[PDB]
């Protein structure tokens, strides 16, 4: 499902790659919706003008 | 400010479409990890290959 | 370290209520965001008034 | 507009004490609930209290 054989024999470290990953997740969302989020109010503002 | 707006909406498909898949990929990879570590949370030491 | 004897026989319970936690997280981290910078463009605006 | 000034940054304020506490309270949480679910993710049901 996620890589294809990928060292299932002993896998550990591919955890803590994958908590990385997972605090990637986090940054990589709480930025971007909040550019969005952003914009959002800054177009309301530029529709109001 | 309409072209402004234009421009606006370009960045907003972009970072919407962005996080969409960012999100997706993040949180199946997530989703890995919880199924390594609740059907296999070294439960393989249990199994032992034995 | 998190509670002191805390219903360790069976805690599963605890870590669903924080999963709901952390979707607590998002929530305000993200509400809390988007309010404050609203009203920093309300700042703003009463600035340039 | 002064006054509106003076509580506008009453309420920024506001609003960085309730995010930050939220989002430390929350953050030892999510440390809390990974330390679970990495070293006891029903590790205590394959201890089963036998």
């Amino acid at each position: 499902r996620q890589g294809r054989q990928y060292q299932a024999e002993d896998l550990e470290a591919l955890q803590n790659e994958l908590e990385a990953r997972q605090e990637a997740l986090s940054l990589s969302v709480n930025e971007g919706g909040e550019r969005r989020m952003e914009m959002r109010q800054e177009l309301e503002q530029l529709k109001q003008k | 400010l309409r072209q402004r707006h234009t421009e606006l909406e370009r960045e907003v498909s972009r970072f919407e479409d962005q996080t969409q898949q960012q999100r997706q990929q993040y949180a199946q990879a997530k989703e890995s990890l919880t199924t390594l570590n609740r059907l296999i949370p070294q439960v393989t030491l249990l199994l032992d290959e034995t």
